[PDB]
Formats: structure tokens, C-alpha cells, sequence
């Protein structure tokens, strides 16, 4: 889903 | 794709009562992402809700958005003025997202039957060669109104076209004009013009008419 | 902030191709999605596509693929939406549109939904030329008259493109005024009308004038209008 993929990234900013 | 289905085409009720809009999904919507926005007249849509639950901050709490699955509501609690715009519910829980036709809230009033008001042509527009017979229903409620152009009491045939306003922000009622377009003749080789309504707040049909003449 | 601001209206020709820009300021650009949203006259929001400006993921709506392209510039933050062959249909207002974040405490975690708008962009799609409108008096008569009120106005006629806005004596009329949307004639022009009622007791003791502002043709007519 094209919508989640902002999720993926900003969780890996936060992430490290 | 999937279908967004939004019911009911036009709901219509007082202020400070409570609107409920339903949108159903041809299928079922993922993860529940589905979106109520809220288009006032001349403006851009303004969220007013996500994830069918979900309202963001700025967001009154008179929203609310519940439903899941295939079968969504939105719920507006106390209506205010601004209330009354057109509703549109979106779906984003797969890469193409889609929008449902839309939910226009409006205003109910006590019926009102349309003011007939009739224009003859301009001399400076038969100057031109092109003549136009305005017929305006001003002032009436609800927004289904029936025109008819009668010309030496031939029916018309498409050539004549209309336009409604929005509802009115003060009084809440609807205007409309029926513009009716000739050759300078054959509005020449014509005599008198008329225009009949058929409106719900009629028992029969309302004929403004007028003869090349007065005035 | 966040703010969403596009481009001025354009007026492109059945063939051509019109390019559309959005420029972001308040907020992250690159890691958030961006889509394009259209509304044709009278109608409902259709989306078209996004995209999210950081390896340029691109998402196109199958009714507009091969035929519409969106694009990303992160050093300026700005996004554009491209489309060609364009037809009258595609005769819409397009919007720029921003998901929001989790708790504008502020900008951070993505939500899908559009939080965030551009004032929108009117691209209209004809083979007419734009003209301004030619405006005659509707005439306050004995058909237009009955008892204490009259109702009088005045046709904007075969103008081109959208839109055109009246107001009556510089705007010292505001009450009783009604001005239509603008109808697509056949030949291609757009035509309305703005009418207004008065007092009757006050037609010759008054005059009235319909101002005409149609800003796309560096028109501006004010127009007479006087009994039969």
C-alpha cells in the first residue's frame, strides 16, 4: 500500500 | 477499483440538530483507512477525519467517524452555520485511492414557490443579431423546480438553458434562471413568450408571459 | 505551518500539455507523500496521483497512467503534476494535497489522509478564444415588476474562460442579489446572468449598474440597466 510507505521511513528516521 | 457509495444524495435538516452520513465501500477497506472531508461552498476540502475513527487536532469535536470494514458513518452532533457544505468520503487503504460522489448537507426551511420574473431581449442585444428571454425563479425552496419555455405556445426544445445558486446563506432558499436563445428573427416571426413553472410548492404551474411590445 | 501554494490558473489547448507546481513551506518535504486531487465544474474530487519526494516512489491513478507525470524537486521543495493530451474534460480545478502528521505537535509521523491543501489551480481545456462577455440590461418591466418589489439585472454573455464576478453600484448593492454559475454555451463560450430586487417606488428615483470583472480578458464593463 502505497499510503504506508511514509510509515516505513519516518519509523527508520526515529529509529536511527 | 473500489466503489465509495455515500447516502443520502442530499441530507436536509435544522441547525443544532445531528447528521449522520453513510458511506459504503464496494469492498472491504483495509486497516480501516477511510477519510470524511468537508468542502465548504468556495473553498478546498478541510479533513475531518481518518482512519474512520481518527480526528485530527484542530477538528471540532461536534465530528465523529465510526463504522469499520465496508460500512462507515460520519456524525456530526450539533450543526453549525458552517455545517452545511458538501461531504466527501475517501478510502486510502490500498495504493488507488478513490473518493465517494459526495453528501451535500442543506439547510431545511419551509417550502417556498419560486417569484417569476421575465426578460424580454435587449435592443442592444437585437442589434447584434442574437436575442435572449430571461426567466428567473427567484426565491424558493426546495431546489427541484420544473421550466418550461412556451413561444406562441410551441413547446421548447433545446435551446434554452438554466442555472441555480447555491442555497442562501441568510434566508436558505435557492434561485434559478432559465435563459431561452434565438436568431434575432425568428424571434421576429414570433408574438408572445412565455415561461411555466412546476415547483412542490405549487398546486399549478406558474406562467410568466409577455408580447413583443410593452414595456 | 505548513503551507501548500500553487501556481496561477492556465488555459492550455485540446492537444497540449499543462504543467502544474506546488510549493511546500513550514514543514518536511522529502519524507512526506504528496498527491494531486482534480474537481471538474460541478462535480465531485477525483485523485490522480503522489508521491513522495524522497527516492521519487511515485503512485499514478490507471485512468490517467501514461499520460500524467509527478515530480518532486527537493532542493526547492516544490512538486509538479504534468498532463498531456488533454482533452475538455480534464476542464477541472487540481489541487495539491499533503498527508498529515500524528499530533501537530508538530511534523512527524504520517497519516495518509490530506491534512494539508493548496488555494487549488483552475486549468480549463478548450479550442475557444478568450473573449470578454458582451453584457445587456435586463430591464426592470411590467413583467419584471409586482407589487412593492421589481426584479432587474444584467446577461454576461459569450465571455471565456472562468470566471467572471459582478457586483451592483461599486457594491453598494448587496442584499436581494443573486448571480448564477456560469453555463458552458455550445459554441465553446461560458454565459450567466446577475440579477437583483428593489423597491419599485425606487426605479426612477434611482439607478443601476451592473459592474462586470472579467480579469482573464482585462475586462471591466459597468453596464446601465433602466426600465422598459
Amino acid at each position: 500500500n502505497w499510503f504506508n510507505i511514509t510509515n516505513x521511513l519516518w519509523l527508520i528516521k526515529k529509529k536511527k | 477499483e473500489i466503489v465509495l457509495t455515500q447516502s443520502p444524495g442530499t441530507q436536509s435538516l435544522s441547525p443544532g440538530e445531528r447528521a449522520t452520513l453513510s458511506c459504503r465501500a464496494s469492498q472491504s477497506v483495509g486497516n480501516n483507512k477511510l477519510a470524511w472531508y468537508q468542502q465548504r461552498p468556495g473553498q478546498a476540502p478541510r479533513l475531518l477525519i481518518y482512519g474512520a475513527s481518527s480526528r485530527p487536532s484542530g477538528v471540532a469535536d461536534r465530528f465523529s467517524g465510526s463504522g469499520s470494514g465496508t460500512d462507515f458513518t460520519l456524525t456530526i452532533s450539533r450543526l453549525e452555520p458552517e455545517d452545511f457544505a458538501v461531504y466527501y468520503c475517501q478510502q486510502y487503504g490500498q495504493s488507488l485511492s478513490t473518493f465517494g460522489q459526495g453528501t451535500k448537507v442543506e439547510v431545511k426551511r419551509t417550502v417556498a414557490a419560486p417569484s417569476v420574473f421575465i426578460f424580454p431581449p435587449s435592443d442592444e442585444q437585437l442589434k447584434s443579431g442574437t436575442a435572449s428571454v430571461v426567466c428567473l425563479l427567484n426565491n424558493f425552496y426546495p431546489r427541484e423546480a420544473k421550466v418550461q419555455w412556451k413561444v406562441d405556445n410551441a413547446l421548447q426544445s433545446g435551446n434554452s438553458q438554466e442555472s441555480v445558486t447555491e442555497q442562501d446563506s441568510k434566508d436558505s432558499t435557492y434561485s434559478l434562471s432559465s435563459t431561452l436563445t434565438l436568431s434575432k428573427a425568428d424571434y421576429e416571426k414570433h408574438k408572445v413568450y412565455a415561461c411555466e413553472v412546476t415547483h412542490q410548492g405549487l398546486s399549478s404551474p406558474v406562467t410568466k408571459s409577455f408580447n413583443r411590445g410593452e414595456c | 505551518q505548513v503551507q501548500l501554494v500553487q501556481s496561477g490558473a492556465e488555459v492550455k489547448r485540446p492537444g497540449s500539455s499543462v504543467t502544474v507546481s506546488c510549493k511546500a513551506s513550514g514543514g518536511s518535504f522529502s519524507t512526506y507523500a504528496l498527491s494531486w486531487v482534480r474537481q471538474a465544474p460541478g462535480r465531485g474530487l477525483e485523485w490522480m496521483g503522489g508521491v513522495i519526494p524522497l527516492l521519487t516512489i511515485t503512485n499514478y491513478a490507471p485512468r490517467f497512467q501514461g499520460r500524467i507525470t509527478i515530480t518532486a524537486d527537493r532542493s526547492t521543495s516544490t512538486a509538479y503534476l504534468e498532463l498531456n493530451s488533454l482533452r475538455p474534460e480534464d476542464t477541472a480545478v487540481y489541487y495539491c494535497a499533503r498527508e498529515g502528521t500524528t499530533g501537530w505537535g508538530w511534523l512527524g509521523k504520517p497519516i495518509g489522509a490530506f491534512a494539508h491543501w493548496g488555494q487549488g489551480t483552475l486549468v480549463t481545456v478548450s479550442s475557444a478564444s478568450t473573449k470578454g462577455p458582451s453584457v445587456f440590461p435586463l430591464a426592470p418591466s411590467s413583467k419584471s415588476t409586482s407589487g412593492g418589489t421589481a426584479a432587474l439585472g444584467c446577461l454576461v454573455k459569450d465571455y471565456f474562460p472562468e470566471p467572471v464576478t459582478v457586483s451592483w453600484n461599486s457594491g453598494a448593492l448587496t442584499s436581494g442579489v443573486h448571480t448564477f454559475p456560469a453555463v458552458l454555451q455550445s459554441s465553446g463560450l461560458y454565459s450567466l446572468s446577475s440579477v437583483v430586487t428593489v423597491p419599485s417606488s425606487s426605479l426612477g428615483t434611482q439607478t443601476y449598474i451592473c459592474n462586470v470583472n472579467h480579469k482573464p480578458s482585462n475586462t471591466k464593463v459597468d453596464k446601465k440597466v433602466e426600465p422598459k
